[PDB]
């Protein structure tokens, strides 16, 4: 379009610092919802252990929960050592 | 709430910050925790003015745990006798309190 | 200002006043008090003249002194508490400073003195969200943290509200101190029945919201200031004059007129607390209002004053001014006492 | 010529050059050759008050290994 | 409750009494003014800090971020003032009820 | 041996802001074609001694009609800042680790303000206050870039640990995905110290008075000193913060070296640029900041505000 | 302690210097000598330098930018937590509302010298 | 260049604050019989101290509840030196 | 000796706060807040908050209170002004200190003082919680969760500012 070949160039031409920060300003909001990375984000903070992990008291039918830290049950983050 | 909107379309405004024993970041308990946890159990649905009587006992130990109060008093007067008898010389502190 | 602009600033004045309302935080409260008095200052400087630059300055610093008591009551009962819920106060202490606090907002004697000067030195529509909707934030608070308040404190600034609003009127002619010390009046029935039953507060509020805004938008159409100006309506639009007589009637509280519903109801809650002795001392003393009322329907409805000559160019020109809600609160400040038993859907 | 600017610039960099040695070697000399221990977060406290405790002197630098145990 | 707080609240009490007791320059008001929004920090952030209120942390911020943008409303008042007299004296708003 | 380490510290300090004079007026010297001092002492050596002598034993004098306690403390808080600003620097170790320390020293550049403001206030001089008044307005508004760029890189490092950024340059300098914000960054440093093209305070061919214009002797050396001391401080943070130091705990001397070097190419491109350019107007460098910068810099701070979201890059905490 | 007294020294150098710069010179005062400096001729007028509107709107134009900066300053440790989209919504919230301040002053003539 | 070394960061952290975890139970044992050892120690100098005042009662609480309630800095220092209570209590703010 | 220093702080706070309060000339009147607000900032600090204690000298000295120095150069000028101001602030300041010291006789002597509350003069560090092993500053992460949990007060906090923009250009125009 005209007033895109012609606006576009014309700010470009006369406010070239503006288009830069519009256009950076931009990318910040959009570049995000479509990151496929976005979603490793949360879990690396979500795997960050801050508190102490309180054992449960086990009743004998929780078999998801691993009963010795090096038991193949429970979180795994292997998929971080790759990333 | 003079108008409880908060409540009537499920959203939390300001409700989060309202007490000490609510979630906190990274699960980091306050000093009186427990007390505050006793008072609003006990004081939960029964209106205020019960409330002032009938739980009286639960918010005279939060409001000493917030204040210390009588806690200060009864160290006071630990310092006090003790320190009567350092003139009137009949007690020595012992090697594992120099 | 910019008309976009007017309506920015009059949405955050009423985002102000209903963050106070819907709140559950002692902050969120303090924050809309803040938020309420940014947007405030530039409606009343809007002329750009000396006389509202000095009413803002009286407002401005009213007001801020106002917050900071209220905050040092919040901290007050945030270190005998620990908790930052709008409910009753757990300190006598931080009961009085956010009282007197809240006396100050809503201008109540002996913290009175704001309240007429400023409303003088500002455009009369300004003076109306001044009287009228800036009551309903401190109203809200004094309605939630009324299981907290001496009970000495607010009914000593409610008598000496009524005394000094009934008395301080008596020797005004202009309207917008005579509006200004009406509300102070008014401000002393609506405490005085707090303690007892806070329903009746909130129809007090209702009414006297109504028939305050009634009269302002009559003194906005015909642009009238002082006593004498408001006295040639007679000789441009008749209509005026007589409904100015009906609202000034009503805010009398001279049944059957609707400003006589408050009154009434009232003096039923507080005799049935015992308490005679009060309501009728309120009473009694509320015809000081009645008799400054009076004196402007003998000087616009009941007697025709000297016009002027240059008034008969007026007559070929009609009012143009919005005069928005006039014919339905002129309305309902008059003729609503039959509809009284319908205050119940404010409990 | 240019090559005489830089005397009074070699005396200006060995003037800045003072303040990080003089601290690298304080430190060393104040800890028994180590770093000064950093504690930005109570659980380094934590444990820097314990190494005060488990010293016997009532110093943090000095460490005790196995020798120590039972 | 603790020396500190004796202070801190006799703090806020003596820059009370200067707000309420002008001399006659309005931009000295206006610092007892943020004297006491100060004392009001200091006193939030002793009592959220020793009771580990972590959420309340934010409290003094706001506090603080509010009470700047009301000072910049006072001396916005103030320097208009000043235009119109030459000079930020409170005799000379006495235009009002006289 | 702590006051022993702060003696370290303050005395080469001055040391080299006195000869920081001596490399200025012969830096630009020879891009001028000229010499410099070369008589006083061998190279001009002794030059900055022969100043230092002379302005001390000079008549300090103080207008009478002058606020005598704003005319001392100017001064002393001007100079006292200045040192204060080098104690959390790591070098690679701090004299006092903080852990706030890039937000300790926006703090303490934030009160040196106050120095200009109180220079020109306590002087009863129309020209001085005006000049005082332009400062500081100047100074402030570079300030709002300061802040926002040093916390866009900071969305890298993690914290305010100043020796954080050691850490975080382990492997690439920062001025490589930063180079934007190093440009914003070095100029507004150089507006933030009054330096050219930024020194209309200084530019009595503008018709304007600096505001340590009613300052003589010792008085105006102290001055002197603080501002020299800052344009190195600010050169060793835009090492420290964009030109990161492979740090060797071992070999910590190896640090230092490295660093040093740095510090004088950033403080002596200084010196290149007042040789290069013209003055700004003082209302082209405000609008340098409000119209070109901070608009820039917005956009860039809501970059790295994302940019370690979406590419999964987001530091540690601790 | 450690800062306390770096503080201490920091400034007690400072004002040592004052004091030794004061009362070392030899000194001779009289009226022209302790008079402001201007520029060479008596001065016009006998009253103080007048007030300047664009002045104070850039000052307070900082402490909003400055107040809203406050806010900005604890992003690196808010993106630590788990709920990044409500982080990433509120921080991109606040930077364009300081950015749409700056666009109404730049608009309304507010960043203009051209009085 | 960045991204890959800070995720290398975070991984690191995660190492630190595993070996966090796996003290803390130690660490955690130890501070109880140090609190527990230190009240026994000015439980014991109060009987000394309060003995011919009348209606005292040594070891008497303050709070109506029997749970146990964290003591604050005062009652575990309450009769020791000044040295040992200023590091307890500003030697962690102090420390650079 | 230094074990007191959040109280002997504290009597630095009071008797800053006593300079400006008798409102002495606006010059000065600063000068005394600035320096009860930097030891505003030296008693936050001693309680842990660290944050907090620095956002006073960024944004209470560094900020607002710049503003105000800056504004009552050029807004205000001096006329005979002194410390010695027609004997109001001598006897404000007198008033002052002598209110202060017997309250800090009576709390260093009895421990304890009944003026409106009940005061404790053990010392300020009897009150100071145990300890923890935390690798994080809570302070600091009940700050960051401004942006988790306070997503209203964002909203409320950075309109106001924006409308703050917005009305002082108003007030200030003129026209
Ligand atoms: C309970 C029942 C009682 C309800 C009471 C309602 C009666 C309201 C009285 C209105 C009287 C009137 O004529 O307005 C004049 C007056 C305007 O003064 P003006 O001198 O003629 O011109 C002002 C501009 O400077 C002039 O500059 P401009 O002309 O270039 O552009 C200004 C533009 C600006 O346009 C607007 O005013 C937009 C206002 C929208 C506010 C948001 C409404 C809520 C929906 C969102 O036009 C107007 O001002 C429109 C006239 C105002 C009408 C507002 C009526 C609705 C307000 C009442 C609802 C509750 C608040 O309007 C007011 O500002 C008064 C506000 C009334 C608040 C009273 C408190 C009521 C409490 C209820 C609870
Ligand atoms: C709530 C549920 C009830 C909904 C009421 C619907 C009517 C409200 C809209 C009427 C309107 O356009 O002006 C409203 C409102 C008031 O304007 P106004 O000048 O006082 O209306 C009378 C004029 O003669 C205005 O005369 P006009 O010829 O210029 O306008 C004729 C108007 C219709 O003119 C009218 O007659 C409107 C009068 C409606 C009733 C009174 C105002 C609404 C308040 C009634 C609420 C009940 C009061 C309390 C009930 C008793 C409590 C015990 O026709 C319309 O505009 C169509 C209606 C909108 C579609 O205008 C606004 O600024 C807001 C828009
Ligand atoms: C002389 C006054 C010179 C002008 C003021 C200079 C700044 C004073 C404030 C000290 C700097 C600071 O607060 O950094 C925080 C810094 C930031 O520390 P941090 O948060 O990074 O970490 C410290 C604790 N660790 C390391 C364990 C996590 O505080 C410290 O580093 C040490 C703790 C503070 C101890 C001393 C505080 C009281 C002394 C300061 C007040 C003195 C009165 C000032 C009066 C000024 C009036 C204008
Ligand atoms: C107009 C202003 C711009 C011009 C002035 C810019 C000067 C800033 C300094 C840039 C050059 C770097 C300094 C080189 C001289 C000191 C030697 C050195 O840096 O160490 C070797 C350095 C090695 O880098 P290093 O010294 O930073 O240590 C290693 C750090 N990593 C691994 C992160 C890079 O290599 C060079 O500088 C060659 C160029
Ligand atoms: C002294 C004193 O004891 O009286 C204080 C006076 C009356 O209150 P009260 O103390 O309860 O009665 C006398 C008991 N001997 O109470 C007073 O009126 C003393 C003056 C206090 C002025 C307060 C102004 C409002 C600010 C309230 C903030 C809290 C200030 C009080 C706590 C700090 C005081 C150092
Ligand atoms: C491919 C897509 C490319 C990007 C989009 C291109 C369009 C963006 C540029 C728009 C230009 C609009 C016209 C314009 O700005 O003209 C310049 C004018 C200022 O010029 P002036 O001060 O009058 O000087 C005249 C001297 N002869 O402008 C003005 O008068 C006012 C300009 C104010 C706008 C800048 C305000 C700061 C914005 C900071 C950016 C933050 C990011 C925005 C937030 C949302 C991001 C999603
Ligand atoms: C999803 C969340 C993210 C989105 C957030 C929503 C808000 C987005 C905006 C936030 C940033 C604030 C930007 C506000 C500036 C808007 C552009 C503008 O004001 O330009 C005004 C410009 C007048 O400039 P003037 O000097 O008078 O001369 C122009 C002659 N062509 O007149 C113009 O010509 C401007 C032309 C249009 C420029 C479009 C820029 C986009
Ligand atoms: C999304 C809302 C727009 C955000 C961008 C705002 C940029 C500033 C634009 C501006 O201030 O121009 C004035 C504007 C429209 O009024 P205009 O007729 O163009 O100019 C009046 C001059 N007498 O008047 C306005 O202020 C309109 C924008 C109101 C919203 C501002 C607050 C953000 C929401
Ligand atoms: C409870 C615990 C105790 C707490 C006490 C807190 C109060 C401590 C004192 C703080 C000092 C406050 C400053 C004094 C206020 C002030 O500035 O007064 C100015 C006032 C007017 O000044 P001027 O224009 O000169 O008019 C008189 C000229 N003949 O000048 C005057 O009218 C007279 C000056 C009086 C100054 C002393 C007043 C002390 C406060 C009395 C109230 C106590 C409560
Ligand atoms: C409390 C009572 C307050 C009234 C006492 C002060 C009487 C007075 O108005 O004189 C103020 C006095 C002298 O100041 P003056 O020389 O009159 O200043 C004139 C400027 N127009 O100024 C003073 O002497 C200071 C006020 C007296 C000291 C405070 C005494 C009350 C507190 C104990």
């Amino acid at each position: 379009a005209e007033r895109v070949a012609a606006f576009l160039k014309n700010v470009w031409a006369k406010e070239p610092v503006l288009v830069a920060s519009f256009a950076i300003a931009g990318l910040a909001v959009i570049l995000p919802t479509l990151s496929p990375y976005t979603k490793y984000s949360l879990m690396i903070n979500r795997a960050t252990p801050y508190n102490y992990p309180v054992p449960l008291r086990d009743d004998g039918n929780m078999p998801d929960v691993p009963s010795h830290p090096q038991d193949p049950q429970g979180p795994s983050l292997e998929w971080l050592k790759r990333l | 709430p003079f108008f409880d909107v908060q409540k009537r379309l499920g959203v939390d405004l300001d409700r989060w910050m309202t007490i000490q024993s609510a979630e906190q970041p990274h699960k980091i308990p306050s000093r009186c925790h427990a007390f505050e946890k006793e008072w609003i159990e006990c004081a939960h649905g029964i209106g205020s003015i019960r409330a002032e009587k009938e739980c009286k006992i639960e918010f005279e130990d939060f409001r000493e745990c917030l204040l210390r109060q009588k806690t200060m008093k009864r160290l006071h007067a630990i310092r006090r006798q003790r320190e009567k008898l350092i003139k009137e010389g009949k007690y020595t502190p012992p090697p594992h309190h120099s | 200002m910019n008309p976009i602009i007017f309506i920015i600033i009059l949405l955050t004045i009423m985002l102000g006043t209903i963050i106070v309302m819907i709140s559950s935080h002692w902050l969120l409260v303090w924050i809309g008090f803040e938020m309420n008095m940014l947007a405030i200052i530039p409606i009343m400087m809007k002329n750009h003249n000396p006389r509202a630059t000095e009413a803002s300055t009286k407002y401005f610093l009213t007001q801020s002194t106002a917050s900071m008591l209220l905050m040092m009551a919040v901290i007050i009962n945030l270190m005998f508490s620990g908790q930052w819920t709008v409910m009753k106060l757990f300190n006598p202490m931080a009961s009085m400073l956010m009282t007197m606090a809240l006396a100050m907002k809503l201008g109540m004697a002996p913290f009175h003195f704001w309240v007429p000067e400023v409303t003088q030195g500002i455009p009369l529509s300004s003076g109306l969200i001044l009287l009228t909707w800036q009551k309903l934030a401190p109203m809200s608070v004094l309605y939630q943290i009324f299981p907290s308040i001496n009970l000495n404190l607010i009914l000593t600034l409610s008598v000496l509200s009524i005394l000094i609003g009934g008395w301080g009127g008596l020797n005004q002619t202009q309207l917008r101190k005579i509006m200004a010390y009406s509300s102070i009046a008014h401000m002393g029935w609506m405490t005085a029945v707090l303690p007892y039953n806070p329903t009746m507060t909130l129809l007090n509020l209702i009414i006297y919201i109504i028939m305050t805004s009634t009269m302002f938008t009559m003194f906005m159409a015909n642009s009238t200031t002082t006593t004498l100006s408001l006295s040639h309506t007679w000789n441009k639009t008749p209509i005026m004059t007589v409904l100015i007589l009906a609202t000034l009637l009503s805010m009398g509280g001279l049944p059957p007129l609707s400003g006589f519903m408050p009154k009434w109801m009232i003096i039923q809650e507080m005799t049935k607390n015992n308490s005679i002795i009060l309501p009728t001392f309120m009473a009694i003393t509320a015809l000081l209002n009645l008799y400054f009322y009076m004196r402007l329907t003998y000087s616009t409805t009941l007697t025709m004053f000297p016009s002027t000559n240059n008034m008969k160019m007026k007559w070929q020109f009609p009012l143009m001014k919005k005069m928005t809600f006039l014919p339905t609160m002129v309305v309902l400040s008059t003729m609503m006492l039959p509809l009284t038993p319908m205050l119940s859907v404010l409990e | 010529m240019w090559f005489e600017v830089l005397p009074g610039i070699a005396v200006m960099g060995v003037c800045l050059f003072i303040p990080g040695m003089a601290t690298a070697r304080i430190h060393r000399f104040s800890n028994g050759g180590k770093e000064k221990r950093v504690a930005h977060y109570p659980y380094q406290w934590y444990l820097m008050e314990r190494d005060r405790r488990v010293s016997g002197v009532n110093r943090s630098y000095v460490s005790k290994g196995l020798e120590n145990i039972d | 409750m603790s020396m500190v707080y004796m202070n801190i609240m006799m703090a806020f009490t003596v820059s009370l009494v200067g707000l309420l007791m002008y001399r006659s320059h309005l931009m000295s008001s206006l610092l007892c003014l943020e004297g006491m929004m100060l004392s009001l920090f200091v006193m939030a952030a002793l009592t959220i800090l020793n009771s580990h209120f972590t959420l309340a942390s934010m409290m003094p911020i706001i506090l603080l971020v509010f009470a700047a943008c009301e000072a910049a409303l006072g001396l916005s008042l103030l320097v208009m003032v000043s235009n119109t007299y030459g000079t930020d004296y409170v005799q000379n708003l006495n235009l009002l009820q006289c | 041996m702590f006051m022993i380490n702060i003696l370290m510290l303050i005395i080469p300090i001055l040391l080299a802001v006195a000869f920081l004079t001596l490399v200025e007026r012969k830096v630009l010297g020879y891009m001028q074609l000229r010499k410099g001092p070369n008589v006083v002492g061998p190279y001009g050596l002794l030059q900055p001694i022969a100043d230092a002598i002379k302005l001390f034993i000079k008549e300090p004098l103080r207008p009478a009609t002058s606020s005598a306690s704003m005319f001392i403390l100017a001064p002393i808080m001007a100079l006292g800042l200045a040192l204060t600003m080098w104690i959390p620097l790591p070098m690679p170790y701090p004299l006092i680790n903080m852990n706030l320390g890039v937000l300790f020293m926006l703090a303490m550049s934030s009160l040196a303000v106050y120095s200009i403001l109180w220079s020109g206030w306590a002087s009863n001089s129309k020209y001085a206050l005006i000049g005082a008044l332009r400062a500081v307005a100047q100074t402030i508004s570079y300030e709002v870039t300061l802040a926002i760029i040093l916390l866009s890189v900071l969305l890298m490092s993690g914290s305010f640990t100043l020796s954080t950024l050691i850490t975080t340059q382990e492997q690439m300098w920062l001025i490589l995905p930063a180079w934007p914000l190093a440009m914003m960054w070095f100029i507004s440093t150089l507006a933030e110290t009054n330096r050219a093209p930024f020194d209309l305070t200084e530019g009595e061919s503008e018709l304007v008075s600096g505001f340590n214009v009613e300052y003589a002797a010792g008085p105006f050396a102290l001055f002197f000193m603080a501002e020299y001391a800052n344009i190195i401080m600010m050169n060793i943070f835009t090492a420290i913060l964009f030109l990161g130091t492979s740090h060797n705990p071992h070999m910590p001397e190896l640090y230092t070296i490295n660093f040093t070097i740095k510090s004088l190419l950033l403080t002596m491109s200084f010196l290149w640029i007042r040789a290069s350019y013209p003055r700004f107007r003082y209302d082209q460098l405000m609008h340098l900041l409000w119209k070109n910068f901070l608009p820039l810099t917005l956009a860039l701070c809501m970059w790295h505000v994302s940019l370690p979201i979406l590419t999964s890059g987001i530091p540690p905490q601790t | 302690m450690n800062l306390m007294l770096a503080l201490l020294t920091n400034f007690t150098l400072a004002t040592l210097l004052v004091i030794i710069a004061f009362w070392l010179p030899q000194l001779n005062v009289y009226s022209e000598k302790t008079s402001p400096y201007e520029c060479g001729f008596d001065p016009m007028g006998s009253a103080r330098l007048p007030f300047s509107m664009k002045f104070f709107l850039v000052a307070i134009t900082f402490l909003l930018f400055d107040l809203e900066i406050a806010l900005l300053l604890p992003l690196p440790w808010a993106s630590q937590t788990a709920n990044l989209n409500t982080m990433l919504t509120m921080a991109l919230f606040l930077i364009i509302l300081l950015a749409v301040s700056l666009a109404y002053e730049w608009t309304q003539k507010g960043l203009e010298w051209t009085e | 260049s960045m991204m890959k070394w800070n995720r290398e960061r975070r991984r690191l952290q995660i190492e630190d604050f595993e070996a966090r975890i796996a003290l803390m139970p130690l660490l955690q044992a130890e501070k109880d019989r140090r609190v527990l050892q230190m009240l026994r120690e000015n439980l014991e100098e109060e009987a000394t101290v309060m003995k011919d005042v009348p209606g005292w009662k040594v070891g008497e609480s303050v709070f109506h509840t029997t749970r146990w309630v964290t003591p604050m800095m005062g009652e575990l220092y309450g009769l020791r030196a000044s040295e040992e209570v200023l590091s307890a209590t500003y030697g962690f703010i102090w420390y650079t | 000796m230094m074990l007191y220093i959040v109280f002997i702080l504290s009597v630095i706070f009071v008797m800053g706060f006593v300079g400006f309060s008798s409102k002495p000339s606006p010059i000065y009147g600063g000068l005394g807040l600035i320096v009860s607000g930097g030891v505003g900032c030296g008693i936050v600090l001693n309680f842990g908050g660290s944050f907090l204690g620095l956002m006073v000298f960024l944004i209470y000295l560094g900020g607002m209170m710049v503003v105000f120095g800056y504004t009552t150069a050029m807004a205000t000028e001096q006329y005979p002004e002194i410390w010695l101001s027609n004997k109001a602030v001598l006897g404000a300041f007198v008033t002052g200190l002598l209110m202060e010291f017997f309250m800090v006789y009576y709390v260093l002597k009895d421990k304890e003082v009944e003026v409106v509350f009940e005061f404790n003069g053990l010392g300020d560090w009897v009150i100071y919680d145990t300890g923890d092993s935390g690798f994080f500053s809570e302070e600091a992460m009940g700050i960051a969760a401004l942006y988790s949990y306070g997503t209203w007060l964002v909203i409320v906090t950075g309109w106001s500012l924006l409308i703050g923009v917005v009305v002082i250009m108003e007030i200030t125009r003129g026209n």
